[PDB]
């Protein structure tokens, strides 16, 4: 005769109990039943009826044996009660009791918590538009009145993502990721003087140690993923301008330092992220720490993809750049759209794809800032293409799937992202005439 | 506007009063497929002669 | 493999803009250039020459530091010993890799061989990262050891069933000695040197499985491991000789290599014991 | 003989002994070859979760159309 082995656990309104069963699947469930609520259960409410269940999906139909139905071997079954119909929905004669009866029935009751998040926003957005009228001033009048204003919002947002960590943890974190844009105007605007180097430095430098600090405190562990990104990117844009403020260094060297170490960072996620890791309870805390590595992980794969595409417009948007330039920014974008195979997560790749689709849309307005329209249509064409192949992979999932290729394939796809992410560094070392530092000195 | 506050007051009353009389009736007649469930309860074979 | 190719392409491309040779630092650059591609490039049958040098640098390590002893604790697995060693209980066995909601990270087989006398362990591992929700749904403490157990008993009882005398047991025997110093060539003691290979999967595996078993030697451990999804496991083998005598420099038999230098992480994975997975990635199979 | 799930009566017994009434299933299996065994009841002190991860997939095709 046919059997099957099968885990189930009872759910009910009491912790349950996981079992094996040695059931036969030749005969519908309504026979079987009654075995399962005498294994699992230690053997009224209005009773109902129980039967078997997918662990994720929906009830099985009750006539339908375990191989007529989706079940192999070693399953996992769960008990659920079996579907019912709603009740009648009621009916009111009236309308006007009625419009107020069927409206309360999904309405959340204003109450003090949406003041609160009313109040939170407000605030955010005075942070948002104070930094930005302030800056604004600065820049354009040089009143140096600016100055004062934004560095005050930044201490105060800095004080204040400091202060409530106890009363809200989500004003904690929020104001500080929002902190993140006010020391960044002010330390940008800080140092005297002409633009340059030493402004961007400051900025990256402050922004690298608010990072840093705020996830040090950690209220929340979903601005944690934030907080790794800035930080990572903050250390990233501080040495490249520390390297342009030493010594004075054109684009091209400034674009490729800043595509290698975005394409650094992203083959090094487990590295960067495996650093970054820094009455009784063995192993309790895995959960906190497990979403605490993937954060970090999301968060420095963000920051790597955001310094690629940086570099790229950086050497990608002058008006003269060599096709090896071209060449390095377009195998960066291909090397992280190859490199968004290896992850497993759906916010690494997620990055990792947008990639392709942040670096046109940055093109396109890096194009539309200079005179050059042209060059910005043509953006536009290859951002359409993009999203084209976006949608051919949403609709046809034959192609989604890994498995439609065989392995000669996969293995050819692997070789291909090596070999990009490998080939980007002498076509850098050639675009900037690293050659011509040795043999002419 | 007092009368028709009174009506919808009462209306609540007299639908709390139907859904008890439906609870009532669902408590004696379940659907069929319950009745799986019944056999071998403190409710089995329940309703007597002056029910 | 990635920064090898691109720093062997600099260094190519360096040369290719030296190739006219008319000045001693041309001569400097061709000399430098050609050195760093044979070393980033070469071949030692099986190996890179920057593998064998992190090897050796290694391998010298860790005899500065004889102590390895430690287990991760967040994986836990367990071991049954198998009394009759059947062959004909893979499916079983090889089917606990996803089963139950309990995701198993490897199961494998181990076949210690002494003289006539063979026995048999079917250990296998759960990562309490990869199957977090089953664990966390026992308790907010995260039972995995007890849900370790709880898994080979499970197969355990299935096996005893089936009617193959099982036992789970813990203290078994170790593969490596705890006293060796690690060489180039497995590792030695003052007792018979020990040395382990990875054999390679294809359709002529049990015959290999056989002629290890032959050879002469004080000891002789094999190891399936498969992994993955039930329903389509890959698997990998390794193997430990234990021969009185100084290993050979070479492979004693075809289709198994004694990856070189690389021996007490491959014999301490070798315990059932232990947690990590066997050295290398096979086929599947 | 066999319940639904549990384990094969002894072919020396009776149906009284072993238990039975007129409405029982009962399966007709080998008895087996080894011991039968125990089932082990798993304490489970959250399903919520199981339930909460299990309607959970990694990048499926579902992602990518969203991200379409």
């Amino acid at each position: 005769m046919p059997i099957v082995r099968v885990a189930v656990l009872a759910a009910g309104d009491d912790g349950g109990r996981l079992t094996e069963m040695a059931l036969p699947s030749e005969l519908p469930l309504r026979e079987i039943l009654p075995a399962v609520q005498r294994i699992v259960q230690p053997a009224a409410p209005n009773p109902v009826r129980l039967s078997l269940a997918p662990i994720g999906g929906a009830p099985f139909s009750l006539d339908a044996t375990l191989d007529t139905v989706g079940v192999v071997d070693g399953d996992l079954l769960a008990l659920q009660a079996v579907p019912s119909g709603p009740p009648a929905p009621r009916i009111v004669e009236d309308i006007a009791d009625a419009a107020v009866i069927f409206s309360e029935a999904r309405r959340r009751q204003w109450g003090p918590t949406h003041i609160a998040r009313g109040a939170a926003l407000a605030l955010i957005g005075l942070i948002l538009v104070g930094t930005g009228l302030s800056v604004a001033h600065r820049v354009i009048t040089g009143d140096l009145l600016g100055q004062f204003i934004v560095s005050g919002i930044a201490l105060a947002t800095v004080i204040a993502a400091l202060a409530v960590r106890n009363r809200s943890a989500v004003l904690a974190t929020s104001l500080a990721v929002t902190a993140l844009v006010p020391v960044a105007a002010a330390f940008a605007l800080g140092v005297p003087g002409d633009f340059g180097a030493p402004n961007v430095l400051l900025a990256a430098a402050g922004v690298a140690a608010w990072s840093l600090i705020s996830m040090a405190g950690s209220p929340d562990d979903r601005g944690i993923a934030v907080f790794t990104a800035t930080a990572v990117t903050g250390v990233g844009v501080l040495l490249v301008a520390g390297a342009a403020s030493l010594w004075v260094i054109s684009s091209d060297v400034i674009g490729c330092a800043l595509v290698l170490l975005g394409l650094i960072v992203t083959v090094q996620a487990a590295q960067l992220s495996a650093m970054w890791a820094r009455p009784l309870s063995v192993l309790a805390d895995l959960p906190r720490r497990v979403r605490v590595s993937q954060a970090h992980q999301t968060g420095v794969i963000a920051a790597g993809v955001l310094l690629g595409v940086a570099g790229s417009v950086a050497l990608v948007s002058s008006a003269n750049a060599s096709p090896w330039a071209w060449y390095i920014v377009v195998a960066a974008a291909a090397g992280a759209a190859l490199r968004a195979r290896v992850w497993d997560s759906a916010a690494c790749k997620a990055w990792l794809l947008g990639h392709s689709y942040l670096l046109a849309v940055a093109l396109l307005v890096a194009f539309v800032i200079g005179d050059r329209y042209q060059a910005a249509l043509w953006a536009l064409a290859a951002l359409a293409v993009l999203v084209l192949v976006w949608i051919v992979a949403a609709l046809n999932p034959k192609i989604a799937s890994p498995d439609t290729y065989s392995l000669p394939m996969r293995r050819m796809v692997g070789f291909l992202a090596t070999g990009l992410d490998a080939s980007l560094i002498p076509v850098m070392a050639l675009l900037v005439g690293l050659f011509s530092l040795v043999l002419d000195r | 506007a007092d009368y028709l506050r009174y009506l919808s007051v009462v209306r609540d009353n007299v639908r709390a009063h139907a859904a008890e009389q439906r609870a009532a009736l669902e408590w004696s007649h379940p659907e069929p497929e319950v009745l799986a469930t019944i056999p071998g309860t403190r409710r089995q074979w329940e309703r007597d002669p002056r029910d | 493999m990635t920064a090898r190719i691109a720093l062997a392409s600099l260094f190519v491309v360096a040369a290719v803009l030296a190739q006219p040779w008319q000045t001693t630092t041309q001569r400097w650059v061709l000399g430098v250039s050609i050195a760093a591609v044979i070393v980033l490039l070469a071949w030692w049958k099986g190996m890179f020459l920057t593998t064998r040098i992190g090897r050796a640098l290694a391998m010298v390590r860790r005899n500065r530091a004889e102590d390895t002893v430690e287990t991760d604790a967040h994986r836990a697995t367990v071991v049954l010993r198998v009394d009759p060693a059947a062959p004909a209980q893979l499916p079983v066995v090889v089917g606990y890799l996803d089963r139950y909601g309990i995701t198993c990270d490897k199961v494998r087989i181990t076949h210690r061989d002494a003289g006539g006398t063979r026995r048999s362990w079917i250990s296998l591992t759960v990562d309490a990262v990869d199957n977090l929700a089953a664990l966390q749904a026992r308790s907010a403490r995260i039972p995995l050891q007890d849900t370790t157990e709880v898994v080979g008993r499970r197969l355990a009882d299935h096996l005893r069933e089936q009617g193959w005398t099982v036992t789970v047991v813990e203290g078994v025997d170790t593969p490596l000695p705890v006293s060796g110093k690690e060489t180039w060539r497995g590792v030695a003691d003052d007792a018979g040197v020990v040395a382990a290979y990875r054999v390679k999967v294809d359709d002529r595996l049990d015959e290999v499985l056989a002629e290890i078993g032959h050879l002469p030697a004080e000891e002789t451990w094999t190891a399936l491991e498969f992994t993955g999804s039930p329903a389509e496991p890959l698997l990998t083998v390794c193997a430990a000789v234990r021969t009185s005598d100084r290993p050979a420099a070479k492979a004693p038999l075809a289709g198994l290599t004694p990856a070189r230098g690389r021996h007490r992480p491959a014999l301490a994975a070798l315990n059932p014991l232990s947690t990590e997975r066997l050295d290398g990635t096979a086929v599947p199979l």
